[PDB]
């Protein structure tokens, strides 16, 4: 049961008490993922234009 | 009409209570992976209980206490009794153990020996036991060279304890026993005692003088009933019941079963659920908890019991499943579940 | 002084921004208007609640906030409710329709077509800062923006921000408060892609607010009003360190340093003491001893689940109002003796504890009672693994079927994303294993 | 501002769609000239999801009034609330469509349904943000089958992006006018599968049933029949057009009922059905054991022969919320084998304030159930046994279809009978 590092002040203070002592992405990769998932819903609407043009 | 799921067909204690509570009218079984149920027959490992009482308006108990291996586990059960203080290392009713790891993996060896040693020195009485959770694989004998020599050629953790040399022998036939209580545990923590227990009895004469042929060492139903050319011979499947042997006690050591064995043993069983109870108890849990248990005794010829070990998944006798199984849903289930004696229980009141 | 900026997406993330920031301004003294008397810096300064408020030169005070949305209803809310005027039309973002409760919606269909928008307002607010701490970004599970949008920004404020910390408060889903089949599939796709992203995450299980609502404020049917009122008395306690003075977590910095020591293992288990109804008669004040025995009760934890189970990697205490240290540690010294709490090998068995000596506030007519002293404990368990495994399991019965997949590969998404995201899920349920079974 | 787009097409559409408008626009507190009286701000809150406001403060439904003869269009203007509709979205014909497929579909609604799109464009073309459309028709008939499917495809066509939602009528052989309407709604019923998002599945044989036997109604006739669904098309738009936060739009009610596309064939239910007794209160666990009781369904499936997908219940009225999930989880934990357990979580309910008119409480039903397809086997064996003579082909030959058109749809809805057995599995 050891405090250490106790700090004070008008509004409170913190300290530490010890028992027992132990044993990305980039901007242009990101853009080609929301490209490549707009182009696969294009390609889906115009399988279904081409489904209702026949 | 209460619900309940079955994720343990090898259960036969709860293949009864689930043939109870579906003859109740009351009761509808579920396939074992529904989430809505009321209560889980869980199965025996890796139990999923965090997926419990996260169902909205379900009320769930399931049938074993989380943590309670500590206490069914051989070693586990070894470091539960050194390392806590409500049984201390100085524990008098569980015969010293050393939890001892095969070379081939803290460990208990050198602590083992420096005890060993001291008793080869003492003339003392010197032969130990080695077993693990992992057998049907038991070694008795008085050389801690062939002790260890035998966990090292195993591969799981192994225990070491005191062969208790002076049993008490039933007579006639001068064998050995061993006393089985079933004890069930509510969701309150109540501990409730099964006024019947059973005496797995050894129908082969103790013989001391050879630790080799184990069929008079190990009073286990199974290795009786396949090793033993005397099985059935002084009683029925090897099981004596209270009954007979309370008389045989006032007859032979003119005292009674409670006075010279029962106290003890409800002492022992209060003292290791007491113990854990702050770990496992689910009073402020979201589900809740209840659980068989076996414990297994040992009596030495001075009407002294010793603790072996605790079983999670214990089985019955034959001709006491009726009884316990309606027990455990008299105060187990139906205690929660409400449907719309003279207990066959001893409450074993304590503090909580 | 370094800002932090706050940034509320979704339903769930605006109502709760609505709850905290009506706290914080209550806490410090501002009125509705954004006018502040006890602010003797007209227009200016450094003080510590500069950190969440900036100032114009007529004396507002406005939240370092933006607010975002797929659909106007929420936000228009806040446009015209009782704090309107502490924000400028700016921090206040809609659109017109949302994003369905489909994770992919938010995130690829709608999220690209908003995004440049959100980092502009983001970059307005960020180039008043003069040492911008990093963000608090608060959000639901489950639904399509929270989820989807959520995972989108989090990726792209790594890009644009890459030395900042970013905390996350989530909202996990419950079926009691919840309506959407789907929310298992949102939550577990924007953890996958959020998980790289985030210094530290405090979840909220609204199965545990909803039951602490009924059972300590005796509410028998739990409305989002009571239950963010109750959030933002957590998130309040989490966030005091950096709007008043003091030493303990007073940057972004610190939460990582002080509470995650492995990096995917960011989500600290929060409890909470004590909740008691302001409807009583009149309750007993409960001791120092009293409320930080509670940390250790699942009843008051943030996310049901068992720390008895599992193993503690840091612990922090945070109190406010009447407590000094010496009362701490004599509670701490008697919960030891009494408390299953094991710390793993190679992180030391000890506390760390803040105190600020002003009470909790509560919002007028609120559920909460005015008490003298409360705790809020921030502990990194291994049993808040049970929440992810009780998440993973529902999302494994819905996808063995495919059950509901085709909305997600309708938006753009690939069927793969799922597998990725659940196999993500997997590794991290294997991770808290290692860490904290034997 | 998530606007509907509503459309009405022939006999049955028209006349139940008339109904419709009817029952909201009181409920709203709309009055037959358009104008405003209620006492609640409820009612405006969501009002112009079907309503257009107009000059004066006027509403103003967002419908499109389309048949292919004239009479039934000319009963709707000189109806109860015949003058609140738009003059300008009469669009109708005068050749009929004589109970044929082939004509509403192929030839004769074929040269009156650009106008229709004209006027569809109008509305849309005003929306704040359209969420989609609802069609309200028969499946048994011409125009509000063959001409309805088909403005249904040119509306996909046109708006590929957004929800379509229809209210379809099946035939019966207890409440028929010929005997090819197997035919017409076998061909419809394709249609649908393909091209709409949520489905509502009105039987007339459950109509009529629910008349005779719960409502003790001797001769029922349509409009009888159109009181029960009147009554179900307010339920199931309530989390449309009031205040919510479960469903409230179209497209997320079909994320949280449709788990495979194809599988969108809801079966509705409504509570209470009580004949004139009709003073007494009625409890919330009554409500819900009836909103679940087959004889309250409006497809003719038994419930208890299939397995529910997902189930949407909307409760109306002052009441106890916290009773309402107690019922509801009782209902549930109570029959939980009639629930595909590989869905967690699939009943959600809502609870809604105001109650319809004349009553206390009640509770509407939406189920997206297996047993659906004991519906789609009796129309596939009253089409074959017809077929298979080809009998009453030459009604549709006549118009330039051919056999081969009949054998496709016969297959398709055999698919669609295939793949709803299999998850009830
Ligand atoms: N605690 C709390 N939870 C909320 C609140 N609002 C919504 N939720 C939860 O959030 C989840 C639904 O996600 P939402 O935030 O409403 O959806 P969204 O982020 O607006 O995304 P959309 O799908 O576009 O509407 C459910 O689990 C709700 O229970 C709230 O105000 N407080
Ligand atoms: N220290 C000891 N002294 C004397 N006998 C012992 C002993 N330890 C074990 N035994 C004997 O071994 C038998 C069972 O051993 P143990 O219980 O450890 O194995 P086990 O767990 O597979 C049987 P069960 O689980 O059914 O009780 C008992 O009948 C007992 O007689
Ligand atoms: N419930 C109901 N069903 C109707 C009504 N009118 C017609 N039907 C049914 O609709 C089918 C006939 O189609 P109908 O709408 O009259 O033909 P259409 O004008 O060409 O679209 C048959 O199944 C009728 O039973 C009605 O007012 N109510
Ligand atoms: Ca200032
Ligand atoms: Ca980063
Ligand atoms: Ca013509
Ligand atoms: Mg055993
Ligand atoms: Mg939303
Ligand atoms: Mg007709």
């Amino acid at each position: 049961m050891e405090v250490i590092e106790l700090n004070k002040c008008t509004s409170g203070q913190s300290f530490e008490v010890i028992l027992k002592p132990p044993s990305d992405p980039s901007l242009e990769e990101i853009q080609k993922k929301l490209e490549a998932a707009e182009e696969r819903r294009k390609y889906q609407e115009a399988e279904l234009l081409k489904h209702l043009a026949e | 009409m209460y619900t309940f799921v079955v994720r343990d067909e090898n259960s036969s204690v709860y293949a009864e209570v689930s043939r109870l509570l579906l003859a109740t009218g009351q009761w509808k079984r579920l396939r074992k992976d529904n989430p809505r149920f009321n209560l889980m027959l869980g199965e025996r490992n890796r139990l999923p209980f965090g997926r419990l009482g996260h169902e909205p308006g379900l009320v769930q108990l399931v049938n074993y206490y989380r943590g309670a291996d500590k206490l069914c586990r051989k070693a586990s059960l070894v470091k539960l009794i050194k390392t806590s203080p409500e049984l201390s290392e100085s524990c008098t009713w569980f015969p010293e153990s050393y939890v001892i790891y095969p070379t081939n993996l803290t460990d208990e060896r050198e602590v083992f020996l420096a005890a060993y040693n001291r008793r080869r020195e003492g003339r003392e009485g010197n032969v130990w036991i080695a077993k693990s959770s992992a057998g049907a694989g038991i070694l008795i004998s008085s050389e801690a060279s062939e002790l260890l020599d035998f966990i090292d050629e195993q591969g799981q953790v192994h225990v070491i304890q005191k062969y208790l040399e002076k049993p008490l022998l039933l007579e006639p036939g001068h064998r050995k026993f061993d006393i089985r209580s079933w004890v069930l545990v509510d969701h309150l923590y109540n501990i409730y005692l099964y006024r019947e227990g059973v005496l797995r009895t050894s129908s082969e004469p103790y013989n001391s003088a050879n630790f080799q042929d184990k069929t008079c060492h190990l009073t286990n139903h199974c290795i009786q009933k396949e090793y033993s050319k005397n099985y059935g011979r002084y009683e029925e499947g090897n099981e004596m019941f209270f009954e007979e042997f309370n008389q045989y006690l006032m007859d032979a050591l003119n005292t009674t079963l409670e006075n010279s064995i029962l106290l003890q043993i409800k002492h022992i069983i209060r003292s290791c659920l007491m113990c854990i109870e702050p770990a496992i108890s689910t009073k402020h849990l979201h589900y809740q908890s209840f659980q068989l248990f076996g414990f297994d005794f040992m009596v030495d010829e001075e009407l002294k019991v010793w603790l072996i070990e605790v079983n999670g998944a214990p089985a019955c006798a034959q001709k006491l499943y009726a009884e316990l199984c309606q027990g455990i849903v008299d105060v187990a289930i139906s205690s929660v579940f409400p449907l719309a004696p003279t207990s066959i229980f001893i409450k074993l009141h304590h503090h909580h | 002084m370094r800002e932090c900026i706050s940034i509320h997406v979704g339903q769930a993330g605006v109502q709760i921004g609505n709850a905290c920031w009506e706290l914080y301004c209550l806490e410090h003294g501002i009125q509705p208007d954004g006018q502040m008397p006890s602010d003797k810096t007209i227009g200016g300064g450094d003080d510590s609640f500069n950190t969440f408020f900036s100032e114009t030169g007529a004396g507002k005070h406005v939240p370092r906030a933006v607010f975002v949305d797929l659909e106007p209803t929420v936000i228009d809310e806040v446009r015209t409710g009782t704090y309107r005027q502490l924000f400028h039309p700016e921090q206040l973002i809609t659109g017109k329709e949302d994003a369905a409760n489909n994770y992919a919606r938010g995130h690829y269909t709608i999220g690209k077509e908003i995004i440049d928008l959100v980092l502009d307002r983001i970059r307005k607010l960020a180039d008043q800062c003069t040492g911008l701490q990093g963000f608090l970004v608060f959000h639901s599970f489950g639904g399509g923006t929270g989820s989807g949008f959520t995972s989108l920004l989090m990726e792209r404020l790594s890009v644009d921000y890459g030395k900042k910390s970013k905390l996350e408060f989530s909202i996990y889903p419950a079926p009691q408060v919840s309506t959407a089949v789907v929310e298992p599939y949102n939550s577990i796709l924007t953890t996958h892609t959020t998980l790289e992203h985030s210094d530290c995450a405090f979840m909220v299980d609204n199965e545990a607010i909803y039951d602490i609502c009924r059972r300590n404020l005796d509410i028998e049917r739990p409305t989002y009003t009571n239950l963010n009122r109750l959030i933002s008395q957590i998130v309040s306690s989490i966030t005091a360190s950096l709007r008043f003075d003091g030493a303990l977590n007073v940057d972004l910095t610190e939460f990582q340093t002080n509470l995650v020591p492995y990096p995917r293992i960011h989500f600290p288990l929060a409890t909470y003491a004590p909740v008691i109804s302001a409807e009583k008669a009149y309750h007993e004040q409960l001791s120092v001893a009293e409320i930080t025995n509670a940390c250790f009760e699942p009843a008051n934890q943030m996310v049901k689940c068992d720390p008895r189970h599992g193993k503690y990697m840091a612990c922090c205490l945070l109190y406010r109002g009447d407590v000094v240290p010496k009362d701490v540690n004599a509670a701490i010294a008697t919960i030891k003796t009494k408390r299953s709490i094991q710390f793993v090998d190679w992180c030391p068995t000890g506390f760390k504890v803040g105190i600020n000596y002003q009470p909790p506030t509560v919002v007028p007519g609120g559920d909460l009672a005015k008490v003298q002293r409360a705790v809020c404990m921030l502990s990194n368990t291994t049993a808040i693994a049970e929440a992810w495994a009780r998440l993973d399991h529902k999302f494994d019965l819905m996808y063995a079927k495919r059950a509901f997949v085709h909305w997600y590969v309708g938006e753009g998404m690939e069927e793969g994303e799922f597998s990725e995201a659940r196999e993500d899920m997997a590794a991290l349920e294997k991770d808290y294993e290692e860490v904290g079974v034997d | 501002m998530r606007e509907i787009v509503h459309i009405q097409a022939g006999q049955c559409g028209n006349q139940i769609g008339a109904k419709f408008w009817e029952v909201i626009s009181d409920e709203h507190g709309i009055d037959p000239t358009g104008s405003y009286h209620g006492d609640s701000d409820l009612q405006l809150e969501r009002i112009n999801v079907y309503y257009n406001e107009a000059t004066g403060n006027k509403y103003v439904p967002r419908a499109i009034l389309v048949d292919l003869e004239p009479g039934t269009m000319d009963s709707v203007r000189s109806g109860p609330f015949g003058q609140i509709f738009r003059p300008d979205n009469f669009v109708f014909g005068q050749s009929g469509a004589g109970n044929n497929w082939a004509k509403g579909h192929y030839t004769e609604g074929a040269e009156l349904v650009d106008s229709v799109l004209d006027v569809v464009r109008k509305e849309s073309e005003s929306c704040d943000c359209l969420q989609g459309f609802q069609l309200t028709h028969s499946l048994g008939g011409g125009t509000g089958s063959g001409m309805g499917t088909l403005l249904i495809s040119k509306i996909r066509e046109e708006y590929p992006d957004r929800i379509m939602n229809t209210f379809s009528v099946m035939p019966s052989p207890k409440v028929s006018d010929t005997v090819v309407e197997p035919y017409n709604a076998t061909l419809s019923v394709h249609q649908l599968v393909e091209n709409t998002d949520e489905t509502y599945c009105i039987d007339n044989e459950a109509l009529y049933d629910i008349c005779f036997r719960t409502l003790k109604l001797t001769t029922p006739t349509y409009g009888d029949l159109n009181h029960l669904v009147s009554a179900t098309m307010s339920g199931v738009t309530t989390c449309l057009r009031f205040p919510g936060q479960l469903n409230a739009d179209l497209r997320k009610l079909a994320v949280n009922m449709v788990p495979f596309p194809r599988l969108h064939f809801f079966m509705p239910g409504f509570a209470p059905l009580t004949s004139r007794q009709q003073y007494r209160a009625l409890t919330v666990p009554e409500l819900t054991q009836q909103m679940f009781d087959s004889k309250n369904m409006m497809a003719a499936c038994d419930p208890r022969h299939g397995r529910y997908l997902t189930v949407a219940a909307i409760f109306r009225g002052r009441m106890s919320m916290k009773e309402v999930d107690e019922q509801m989880l009782n209902v549930q934990n109570k029959n939980s084998s009639y629930f595909v357990e590989w869905i967690p979580n699939n009943v959600k309910t809502a609870v809604c304030d105001i109650p319809p008119r004349g009553l206390k409480m009640s509770a509407t039903f939406i189920g997206n159930s297996t047993a659906i397809q004991e519906l789609f086997k009796r129309i596939s064996e009253q089409f074959t046994a017809m077929f298979r003579r080809k009998a009453f082909l030459h009604w549709y030959t006549g118009e330039g279809m051919d056999e081969m058109e009949f054998t496709e749809a016969e297959s398709n809805m055999n698919d669609l009978v295939s793949e709803y057995q299999q998850y009830q599995d």
